[PDB]
């Protein structure tokens, strides 16, 4: 998986530059899985110039004109003929009538019998078309004008016949191969490419990995144009977008020919195809092929201070007519005589590339794809983020990014145009009028407000600046099943990335955040001049009220405004139909801008719900073409939460105005209570809902909301499939579920109660965070939890008995308490099924953080489920290694299943060693897309000496893997851990959501053993609160999605499904084995078995029971015992093994997967609006197997390590002595160390081997993930240049690489390291002899590092250590690191200071002697291990150097050292001065 | 409800100052021609309602009268007439040969739409075009009123006197015969009072500590000017917060960044309040924010040796009184804000000429009017050991008084 090229810069043509291509692509193999077969081609491709002299050679019928005078097709056909050659003839009238010449047909010889089994059955056949030109046609850009028409005019026919073609490539200098062929197949297959006939300047390449296993030919790229990497995850609102513009582009170089090529994209087309054919379409359009690309991929332009001001005016104009495409991506395209290559505004994705002597660009993901002189070598850069490496063939030259970038800005007067043409609204402060109704309880009533909402989610904002949190994840029915009216919000749960992108942060990495709108009329996109840019442009999309009536009050001819009643009376299509009329109305007198109100709302008239009514209109728009014509401004009541306001954002809203949030202040603050004033409070409210729109917009990694607006990111759970297809168009449903009527007696009921209202003038207490009598029902009732304490505690099965009653029947509280039994069958006596031991060794404690949790608490479920049988769980907090050890009375506190979650906190040699399983925390059920944070007050020295980490230090764990951003990173995550313990099984953590199942699909590809799907249900330790309410879907659509989708594709025999979330009862736990279950994980459940109260506090650190509270006093308070936990597994498991004999099921790989047995119950018909859902999709059993039993071979065999290295290294580490050993490694080598490491590990433990006793010499270039898990007493001599992530989860020994031999340039000035080096890293040395790449040094804890030079957001979130930077910086450098020191390098004090970002750093200039001979001694190892002439001048010149160095140190860091230095002095002990100097810090 | 007695008072300490009789005064107390209409009205959905209007010319003594109109839905008599004569003190003081006025109506610009706003508008010229002409009244941009809607009244009387007459109505479009400028003119004003003040007081320009609260247009253009001229801003403000930088801020950046209603905040950072952005140390402090601000309890923490009230009233009284005890110059907002006026009078004697400056020799006029009311408000107040707003008061009464005196009313 990836891309690679191998250019010619002078133009120079040969048949070398080709069969090297198939070579790098050949080597690029390694990285995609297996799927079916190894045989099977998950994709690839290749890409050349025109093949003239071959094309003249063989033909032999065709009067071929000049080089640029005509062009080539390629086209796929079906095996059949009659069509085949109707389409033959169709497409020559078509080149006929639109005038040009057809020189003829020919037919490629391929060899079928070279390609595995699917693909020769799918095998198409393919046919070349040359095609002629006019006289009339001067220019080759004309000529490839009607090229592009003719095809897109071929596309309509065929896709309005409904045959099935598709048209490889049509282009006069660029002809593309491709397949499902792996590349070793791809030249056999081929035999034109074997030919020594051709001749070109270039050739591109990519390999897909096909994250489902039935991929289709035309599918995989490179596509037409350009090679893509990654997936985009504005696919929907993008082409929302590009549709609503397709009516109105008007341009002359086309004509009248925008009638022909009306449908500019593919619908069913993927991302890669989309993104093609859009390029091709503004390219064609008369811009230049960067110009575009800079267009459609702008760097982020909006919080950034490191951009020139030409540059800024360029891309505020363009981000004014056309959106940012986000998401991970290395663009490389080509126009026959121009190359380019991109990476996505974050840069997410690796990619460096050569030079030579004879100008031989090899630009790929990695560095050792060919074999390179290294005496002819002479840059080896990194395409770094924003930065255009851009090649002309014609001019033989690589055009600088600086200068191309420049001329580009300069073109136009774009500052100019910015500084005149804006308009300003600025708002009349003599206007103050503070609103008010009158009539505030009615309205809050009737819009769904509670005493409980407000109490707990409108002041905790104002008084934290910031979303409040929680804990105890919701467990509430679903809106579809609640009883009690619902909005129509609930319905609707956000979405977020768990593989093949990250999630991306917002706070520390907010110079690529951008939340500029723009609100009016965009122009003419092809010709655009002026009227573009005049519109107005906020900065949040939150609004005051002040600033409403502006806009509204705004009379400017060109900006008009208009305003409609957004109510109804009875028939809500009617409703829908006369807001259309008003809108196309307002549209032809030439308004632009639409005010939607709920004011105005009396008994007679009700309001639609407002996200509805936003999604119709914006979807009529769409329709109609003319949404860029208008702007959708929304005034309704029910916006409070930053998911409503997220909801209507993603769905249409241009802005939000809660005037009723604004007037419930306004009534607060007049009472008393808030005593801020209202200004300042409605600017909070405004922040912080925009602070929650930005975290909402990281979950899913949409870095813009512009780009969001567009973007529908939800998933409606209980809508139906016709109501959706009809208004939400784009949004996933499985279940289909109530209707528009449903929906209108909903808000109708709603309505007329809260005008009703005759009793009483309080607001009812709400129940959506916690239980109040006669509220909303929850799953952990106070009944069910003192029923389930007294029976655990007791030991009695009659009071367990009750408890399962009273939590499964009496209401509906879930998607599966709507299955029953059929009853009808053979039961089987207690004496004859499978056993309660044999019960409980599938059960697992979950996850479970030991700062969230107490001591005893986690100490005691590890007893009680090791003593059980079953497999304990450790957090993301690490472990002390004190518990690995039996104790005397038998107890044994080791954990089974090691959590590997982003803060890599506790990862090490040891701790991963001692261990029988691995997981892999993609996201959990509440907090999936976001990270954590545990301040100096919440962490205590004996949590921060468990997680390695100082005392008293805020820590923050990033919300994505660094080490994932696609599929193939997570494979080559899989096979590092595997290789780091061959001796366990590697697990994975999704969250049910929609293509869940291609997911699993691609992580069975991957060869992940175990995958465990959690519901929201789950819960945490702490989380935002709508995160909590209204992220992910239950588990049991995720699970059957998963299970169906892998037992399709073949591979659900080879992965072991899990479930887990509110797993309560027996009957539970069948239902989640009938839908495909295999071990199942109880967290919730075993802390009220210990005593939990559900009090949802556990963000508080105030437990009253002790559970999940650090504090000694309240720890003494504790009670629990592992016999409660003991006694509730075997209770749990008498249940089912009961429910086992009324099924009359035999074993348990027997009964899994015969969802046969179930059927929905007559309660959920007698459910007024339960009773709509369609449940087919759970209840369907397609043909094949339902149990694990093949093993999921691994790749361990066959690796550099065990080949060569162990054999004669197992009496070193056996014996202790030293020994020495070189190695030749290749990039196909992938760890090349991690395997010794583990022994090491294994044999000795923690304290390792005396310094330098495995000295283990390499050569060449390196494989990914070199050197990880490395521990202390080793040490790896790289005598060349690596792959990504070098040194991951160091734990010891030192790593010095140094360029080649043979290279005699700047090895110090040329990148020598991967995008990530020591991710997570707790102790060790490094001496790297090179410039590093983005994110260098993500997670050091204490590992110090010598660089010269590194990329941007390097010493990310660093907690400890040292970093020593020999050169320049990137900017965003030390963003977020709350710990350790960086003695930067650097000459230019201003602009160092510039570029760092001044959050959370303290500089200073280096004084202390201690500090200055820690540096001088780390650069003398430098110089004597690396030879480098930067460190031995440094040495030189140290008295210059002391002077020019930096320090750069965080406020809390250096305050902790001071105060326990000061407290060591004065002579106390270390864990008494520790203590005090926290309780010091954190009074 | 206590505007109309307070400016009785006010223009009352500035006559017995003077030490003309009580002739002047009873002429002056009352506005000389009040007139209230009823503007029939279409709505869309066909419905008629009548709005009333208002209008009244303070004086005409000096020439032609002049007054703004603001759309405000609780405009009443009691308030029409303050303004008029807020409107004459403004034309007094910048020596203008306006007698002073102001206008009308009660309505919601928020509920009315805009084809009804259009017909609100032309039905108000058809029912008082009898009083108003190019030699008796000439309305101008107010509260909830701008270009088009001078534009339309212009068109409006356009039509009744069969004539065009372009300087009948001042603010209208550029296109339409406006005047390069007219959104700069408050900026431009208080740029030139605040140089005059720093020049007179001694405190150099040149690298003096800027605070300017409230970032709207106004804001914006005072910041911009400053920057150009060479002060350095250390401190800016708007609805989302503030910053503080002691040795600048970036103004060319910040103004670079500058949205459309004029927030500057970042998101993920705190703020500092207005409150204690007061207390800040700067050399000339400039609210330009909501009114009612400095007060007893922040007078004692103000440290600016310069106060501009580019706003309407920001301060009080007792604030008065402590700024003027501590010896802090205090510029009056009828000097302070009197750009628009300014720039109004010079867009209609544009009209009146039939040709059109340039924004050069409209800079150097506004600059020149400015200094010299200044410097002649600043000789009189020291002169008399008085408050620099009673000189104000007391400048603009005298040649209104003056001229009545010379035509023989009294
Ligand atoms: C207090 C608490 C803390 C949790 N902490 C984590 C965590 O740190 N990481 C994680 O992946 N899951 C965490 N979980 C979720 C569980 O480990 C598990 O994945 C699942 O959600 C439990 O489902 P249950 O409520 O039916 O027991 C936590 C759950 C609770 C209740
Ligand atoms: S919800 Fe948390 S605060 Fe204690 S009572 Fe339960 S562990």
């Amino acid at each position: 998986c990836g891309i690679g090229l191998y250019a010619h810069l002078k133009g120079k043509q040969t048949h070398d530059i080709v069969k090297q291509g198939l070579k790098m692509l050949c080597q690029l193999d390694h990285r995609g899985g297996q799927g079916s077969d190894p045989d099977t081609g998950d994709g690839a491709g290749l890409l050349v110039q025109i093949p003239d002299a071959f094309f003249r050679k063989e033909c032999k019928n065709i009067n071929l004109p000049e080089k640029e005078r005509y062009g080539v097709g390629m086209v796929f056909f079906s095996q059949k003929e009659d069509e085949r050659k109707k389409i033959e003839k169709q497409i020559n009238a078509l080149i006929e009538q639109e005038g040009q010449v057809v020189l003829g047909w020919r037919t490629v010889p391929v060899n079928v019998g070279k390609i595995g089994t699917v693909a020769q059955k799918s095998c198409p056949f393919v046919r070349q078309v040359f095609i002629g030109a006019s006289s009339d046609l001067k220019d080759n850009l004309s000529f490839e004008r009607k090229l592009y028409v003719i095809r897109k005019q071929a596309e309509n026919w065929g896709v309005t016949e409904g045959l099935d073609f598709y048209f490889a490539s049509l282009s006069s200098q660029t002809i593309v191969y491709k397949g499902l062929l792996t590349p070793e197949q791809v030249d056999a297959f081929y035999s034109d490419l074997q030919d020594e006939a051709f001749v070109s300047a270039f050739a591109l390449v990519h390999s897909r990995f096909s994250t489902n296993t039935f991929p289709t030919w035309e599918r995989a790229h490179p596509n037409r144009y350009l090679v893509h990497n990654g997936e985009i995850n504005t696919l929907r609102g993008n082409i929302n977008w590009m549709r609503a513009r397709e009516q109105q582009f008007v341009s002359e170089s086309f004509g009248e020919d925008l009638n022909k090529i009306l449908p500019i994209l593919n619908a069913d087309g993927s991302d890669s195809s989309i993104l093609d054919n859009a390029f091709e379409f503004f390219v064609m359009a008369g811009r230049k092929p960067a110009h575009t690309a800079m267009m459609l991929i702008p760097e982020p332009w909006t919080e950034n201070t490191h951009m020139s001001k030409e540059k800024r005016a360029f891309y505020e104009y363009h981000s004014s007519l056309m959106e940012p495409w986000d998401g991970p991506t290395a663009i490389s395209f080509t126009d026959g005589k121009q190359i380019g290559a991109i990476l996505d505004r974050n840069g997410l994705r690796p990619a460096r590339y050569y030079v030579t002597k004879d100008d031989y660009i090899i630009f790929s993901s990695e560095v050792g794809v060919i074999e390179v002189e290294q005496e002819n070598v002479l840059y080896k850069n990194r395409l770094e983020p924003g930065k255009m490496l851009l090649i002309d063939l014609e001019e033989g030259r690589i055009i600088s990014d600086e200068e191309v970038k420049t001329q580009i800005a300069t073109e136009y007067p774009y500052q100019k145009w910015l500084e005149e043409e804006l308009v300003q609204v600025n708002p009349d402060p003599e206007s103050r009028e503070e609103e008010q109704f009158s009539d505030l309880l009615t309205r809050q009533k009737a819009f769904g407000y509670t005493y409980e909402d407000i109490q707990k989610y409108l002041i905790p904002v104002i008084k934290e600046g910031k979303d409040p949190l929680g804990s105890m994840g919701n467990d509430a029915p679903l809106a579809v099943l609640s009883d009690r009216a619902q909005s129509l919000f609930n319905y609707f749960k956000q979405l977020f990335a768990q593989v093949t992108n990250p999630p991306i942060d917002a706070i520390r990495e907010q110079l690529v955040t951008s939340t500029m709108t723009w609100l009016g009329a965009e122009g003419d996109l092809l010709h655009p001049s002026e009227r573009n840019v005049r519109r107005i442009k906020l900065y949040t999309p939150v609004l005051s009220n002040e600033q409403f009536y502006a806009l509204k009050t705004i009379v400017h001819p060109d900006l008009k405004s208009q305003k409609i009643d957004v109510l109804f009376s009875e028939d809500l299509e009617r409703g829908l139909k006369d807001m259309f009329t008003q809108a196309e109305k307002a549209i032809s007198q030439g308004v632009s801008l639409l005010i939607l109100s709920d004011k105005k709302m009396n008994e007679r008239l009700t309001p639609i719900p407002p996200l509805l009514a936003v999604s119709a209109l914006h979807q009529h728009l769409i329709r109609k073409g003319l949404r860029t014509k208008v702007s959708i401004i929304v005034e309704s009541g029910e916006a409070r939460e930053v998911h409503h306001f997220a909801a209507l954002i993603g769905y249409g809203a241009d802005a939000i105005n809660p005037y009723l949030a604004y007037a419930t202040y306004k009534q607060e603050i007049d009472e008393g209570r808030l005593d801020i004033s209202y200004e300042e409070a409605v600017s909070k409210y405004g922040k912080s809902i925009t602070e929650g729109v930005v975290k909402v917009m990281s979950k899913m990694g949409i870095s813009t909301v512009q780009s969001y607006r567009g973007a529908q990111i939800f998933e409606a759970v209980g809508i139906s499939r016709d109501v959706i297809d009809r208004y939400f168009s784009g949004t996933a449903s499985q279940l289909g579920g109530i209707d528009l009527q449903t929906i209108a007696e909903e808000a109708q009921r709603r309505h007329r109660e809260a005008y009703q209202d005759d009793y009483s003038k309080t607001l009812e207490p709400g129940s959506d965070f916690q239980w109040r009598n006669g509220g909303e029902h929850h799953a952990f009732n106070p009944k069910t939890i003192h029923t389930l304490q007294w029976a655990c505690r007791r030991n009695d099965y009659n009071l367990f008995k009750q408890y399962t009653k009273a939590a499964d029947e009496e209401r509906i509280g879930f998607l599966r308490n709507l299955f029953a039994f059929d009853g009808n069958r053979k039961p089987l006596k207690l004496e004859e099924v499978e056993s309660a031991e044999s019960i409980v060794k599938r059960f697992k404690t979950g996850a479970m953080s030991f700062g969230s949790l107490s001591k005893e608490a986690h100490e005691a479920l590890a007893i009680a489920m090791n003593r059980l049988g079953g497999k304990s769980n450790s957090g993301e907090g690490g472990e002390d290694p004190k518990r690995f050890v039996p104790d005397e009375n038998g107890d044994d506190r080791r954990s089974a299943i090691k959590q590997i979650a982003s803060g890599r906190f506790g990862v090490k040699s040891h701790y991963l060693v001692n261990a029988d399983e691995l997981q892999i925390k993609m996201a959990q059920g509440a907090k999936p897309g976001e990270g954590g944070q545990l301040p100096g007050n919440k962490v205590y020295p004996w949590v921060a000496d468990v997680r390695g980490s100082t005392p008293g230090v805020g820590l923050i764990s990033p919300p994505p893997h660094h080490d994932i951003y696609s599929i193939e990173d997570l494979a080559q995550l899989i096979h590092d851990l595997k290789n780091a313990n061959r001796d366990a099984r590697i697990s994975v953590k999704l969250v049910s959501k929609a293509g869940v199942g291609t997911i699993a699909a691609g992580v069975a590809k991957a060869t992940a053993d175990v995958i465990v799907i959690s519901g929201y249900d789950g819960g945490t330790g702490a989380s935002p609160k709508t995160s909590i309410k209204h992220t992910g879907l239950p588990w049991e659509l995720g699970l059957a999605e998963a299970h169906q989708t892998l037992m399709l594709n073949g591979l659900r025999d080879r992965v072991v499904l899990e479930t887990d979330g509110k797993l309560m009862t027996g009957r539970d736990v069948v239902m989640a084995a009938l839908l495909g279950a295999e071990e199942f994980g109880f967290a919730t459940a075993p802390l009220v078995v210990l005593g939990c109260v559900m009090m949802r506090a556990c963000h508080l650190d105030t437990c009253p029971v002790g559970v999940a509270t650090q504090n000694p006093e309240l720890r003494k308070k504790f009670m629990g015992d592992p016999d409660h936990i003991v006694n509730y597994m075997l209770f749990i498991a008498e249940e089912v093994r009961e429910y086992m004999a009324a099924l009359g099921f035999k074993t348990f790989d027997e009964m899994i997967g015969r969802t046969d047995v179930l059927h929905v119950s007559e309660r959920a018909k007698e459910h007024w609006k339960a009773s709509q859902l369609d449940l087919s999709t759970l209840l369907y059993q397609p043909e094949g197997v339902r149990t694990f039993q093949s093993p999921q071979n691994h790749k361990i065999d066959q690796s550099l390590d065990i080949t060569t290295i162990l054999p004669a290294v197992q009496e070193a580490i056996e014996s202790g002595k030293e020994a020495d050993i070189s190695i030749e490694i290749n990039n196909t080598n992938r760890v090349a160390g991690t395997i010794t490491g583990s022994e090491i590990s294994k044999r000795y433990g923690e304290e390792g081997l005396p310094e330098d006793t495995i000295k283990l010499h390499f050569t060449g270039s390196a494989g990914q993930s070199f050197g990880a898990f490395v521990p202390k007493g080793m040490t790896l001599y790289l005598d060349g240049d690596s792959n990504d992530y070098v040194g991951k989860g160091l734990s010891g020994g030192k790593i010095i690489v140094k360029s080649s031999e043979g290279f005699n340039s700047a090895s110090d000035d040329n990148v020598i390291i991967g995008n990530v080096a020591f991710y997570g890293a707790t102790s060790g040395e490094a001496y790297i002899n090179g410039r590093a790449g983005e994110r260098f040094a993500v997670r050091n804890s204490g590992v110090n590092v010598v660089v010269e030079g590194i990329g941007d957001h390097g010493c990310e979130y660093m907690t400890g250590g040292s970093v020593v930077v020999l050169g320049d910086v990137g900017k965003n450098f030390a963003a977020g690191m709350s710990g350790g020191i960086a003695y930067v390098l650097t000459e230019d004090v201003k602009a160092f200071k510039r570029k760092c970002n001044l959050e959370m750093i303290l500089f200073e200039s280096l004084e202390d002697e201690k500090e200055i001979q820690q540096i001088k001694a780390m650069l003398e190892r430098h110089t004597a291990y690396t030879n480098s002439q930067k460190a031995e001048d440094l040495l030189d010149q140290w008295e210059d150097s002391v002077k020019k160095f930096v320090k750069v140190i965080p406020k809390n860091y250096k305050q902790m050292l001071a105060s326990i230095e000061e407290q060591k002095a004065a002579g106390l002990s270390d864990e008494e001065a520790i203590m005090f100097a926290f309780e010091a810090n954190t009074k | 409800l206590d505007v109309l007695k307070s400016t009785q008072t006010v223009i009352h300490k500035a006559l017995e100052k003077l030490g003309y009789p009580e002739e002047v005064y009873e002429l002056l107390k009352e506005p000389m021609r009040l007139l209230t209409v009823k503007i029939p009205v279409r709505m869309d959905d066909g419905s008629v309602k009548i709005f009333t209007g208002y209008r009244a010319q303070h004086n005409d003594s000096v020439g032609p009268t002049k007054g703004g109109i603001r759309f405000h839905p609780n405009v009443t008599e009691k308030e029409v007439k303050a303004l008029s004569i807020w409107m004459s003190l403004k034309c007094g003081i910048i020596d203008l040969p306006y007698g002073g006025g102001k206008g009308g109506i009660v309505c919601d610009p928020r509920d009315m739409s805009f084809r009804e706003l259009e017909r609100l508008s032309r039905g108000y010229v058809r029912a008082i075009s009898q009083i108003v002409g190019p030699t008796k009244d000439v309305p101008a941009p107010d509260v909830f009123t701008n270009s088009q809607i001078m534009a339309w009244m212009m068109d409006e009387y356009s039509r009744i006197d069969e004539f065009n007459s372009p300087g009948f109505i001042t603010g209208k479009p550029l296109v339409l015969g406006g005047s390069h400028g007219r959104e700069s003119a408050t900026a431009k004003g208080v740029t030139i009072c605040i140089k005059e003040a720093a020049k007179k007081r001694g405190i150099d320009i040149k690298g003096a500590r800027v605070v300017v609260q409230g970032f709207g247009n106004a804001g914006s253009y005072l910041a911009k000017f400053m920057h150009d001229a060479g002060a350095k801003v250390v401190g800016i403000s708007d609805a989302y917060g503030g910053l503080y930088d002691p040795e600048g801020l970036d103004i060319d950046y910040l103004l670079d960044r500058r949205d459309s209603f004029g927030t500057v905040t970042k998101l993920f950072n705190d703020t500092i309040t207005n409150q204690e952005l007061l207390e800040l140390d700067c050399d000339i402090l400039v609210p330009a924010a909501i009114e009612n601000q400095i007060t007893e309890e922040n007078a004692h923490n103000i440290r600016a040796k310069i106060v501009v009230e580019a706003a309407n009233g920001p301060t009080t009284l007792e604030g008065t009184k402590i700024l003027s005890d501590r010896d802090i110059l205090l510029v009056p907002d009828v000097l302070a804000s009197a750009g628009g006026v300014t720039v109004s009078y010079f867009e209609w004697v544009q009209n009146n000429q039939g040709f059109y400056w340039s924004e050069e020799e409209v800079e150097e006029k506004l600059e020149k009017m400015m200094v010299k009311s200044f410097n002649n408000i600043y000789e009189m107040a020291n002169n008399r050991r008085i408050d620099m707003r009673l000189a104000a008061y007391m400048v603009g009464v005298r040649k209104m008084a003056e001229a009545s005196r010379f035509r023989g009313w009294i």
